């Protein structure tokens, strides 16, 4: 019995592919991206979408 | 069990699903929860 999931590594991951599954349904095609920075100038967060 | 539907929440947003003819011509509940999307996988042990 085979099983695949959509879901993240705790952190980011998780986070756009539960935006995949909101959003969207599975065959769906679309970009996402690996590497998310915070800004040097203009960031009070530390916390990144 | 699909996200949203046959149509909006109004009245009430809850599902609720059913066994029957098991032991008994009358429906008993076997399952109650509330329609959330995207996606719900439920698993149930029904008795024949």
């Amino acid at each position: 019995k085979l099983r695949i999931i959509h879901n993240g590594y705790e952190g980011q991951k998780r986070n756009q592919c539960n935006l995949m599954n909101k959003y969207g349904k599975l065959g769906d095609k679309f970009i996402v991206y690996t590497s998310l920075g915070v800004n040097p100038n203009n960031s009070s967060n530390k916390l990144m979408f | 069990i699909p996200p949203y539907n046959l149509s909006t929440h109004g009245d009430e947003r809850w599902f609720k699903l059913y066994i029957k003819h098991v032991v008994d011509n009358n429906s008993h509940i076997i399952y109650s929860g509330q329609l959330t999307d995207t996606n719900i996988n439920i698993t149930l042990f029904i008795p024949l």
